[PDB]
């Protein structure tokens, strides 16, 4: 009853992506606008994780680790909710002054990713998600990515994990009755969870490429942006940073 | 600088 009241508190308010909205649709002008806002969003989910019940008693290390491997799925994540309850999963609501139509799926040069971040909108949906489900599950995605090896202290972080997993099976439980709804609803949304996964993976990829050879396609990319990118990133695209999933 | 923002003040 409490937790539930806590994610509802912590959670980000609206963040503005500063695009030119009066400048014609181009690769340039709508990557650079993206990192941009990834910069700004990267600030929040920082507060937003710090206010997190039991982020403060982990690791300093962990803590901004695995918040470097995560930003990711939470960003997409949280903008497939955004583009459901403002465009209707019609469009991608990326910011209030970056909605992305058809046309600029293409000029980003990654229509196809584009389209499976729809679909994750259109999950929640589908699934009839509730602000309450949803909530926890993006708290879920923040330590839902570590290393190999494992964390500084993957002690702390196991048990963590352990009890969002917890919290998330509350919210559900504490609305149904029958024992056969319960299990089926937690298997839909710890598949949508997972589901987050590959999406994250290929804009990895993407944002990966985009930044080696950004000073020939004239892309700007903020200083945070580029250190996570540069550093944190390749260990995802190489194997070092392997995510979590509940299924196999 | 995102120790920075880690570890800010207020
Ligand atoms: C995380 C962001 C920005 C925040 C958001 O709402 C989700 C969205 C997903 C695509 C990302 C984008 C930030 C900039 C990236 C990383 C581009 O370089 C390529 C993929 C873009
Ligand atoms: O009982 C409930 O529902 C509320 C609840 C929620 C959480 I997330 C939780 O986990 C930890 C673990 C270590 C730690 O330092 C902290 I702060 C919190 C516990 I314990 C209880």
């Amino acid at each position: 009853p409490i937790f539930l009241n806590v994610l509802e508190a912590i959670e980000p308010g609206v963040v503005c992506a500063g695009h030119d909205n009066n400048q014609p649709d181009s690769f340039a002008a709508l990557l650079s606008s993206l990192n941009e806002l990834g910069e700004r969003q990267l600030v929040h989910v920082v507060k937003w994780a710090k206010a997190l019940p039991g982020f403060r008693n982990l690791h300093v290390d962990d803590q901004m680790a695995v918040i470097q491997y995560s930003w990711m799925g939470l960003m997409v994540f949280a903008m497939g909710w955004r583009s459901f309850t403002n465009v209707n999963s019609r469009m991608l609501y990326f910011a209030p002054d970056l909605v992305f139509n058809e046309y600029r799926m293409h000029k980003s040069r990654m229509y196809s990713q584009c389209v499976r971040m729809r679909h994750l909108s259109q999950e929640f949906g589908w699934l009839q998600i509730t602000p309450q489900e949803f909530l926890c599950m993006k708290a879920l995605l923040l330590f839902s990515i570590i290393p190999v090896d494992g964390l500084k202290n993957q002690k702390f972080f196991d048990e963590l994990r352990m009890n969002y997993i917890k919290e998330l099976d509350r919210i559900i439980a504490c609305k149904r009755k029958n024992p056969t709804s319960c299990s089926r609803r937690f298997y839909q949304l710890t598949k949508l969870l997972d589901s987050v996964q590959p999406i994250a993976r290929e804009l990895h990829q993407f944002t990966f490429d985009l930044l080696i050879k950004s000073h020939m396609v004239s892309v700007d990319f903020p200083e945070m942006m580029a250190e996570i990118i540069s550093v944190q990133v390749p260990k995802i695209l190489s194997g070092k940073v392997k995510p979590i999933y509940f299924h196999t | 600088l995102l120790r920075y923002l880690l570890d800010k003040d207020d």
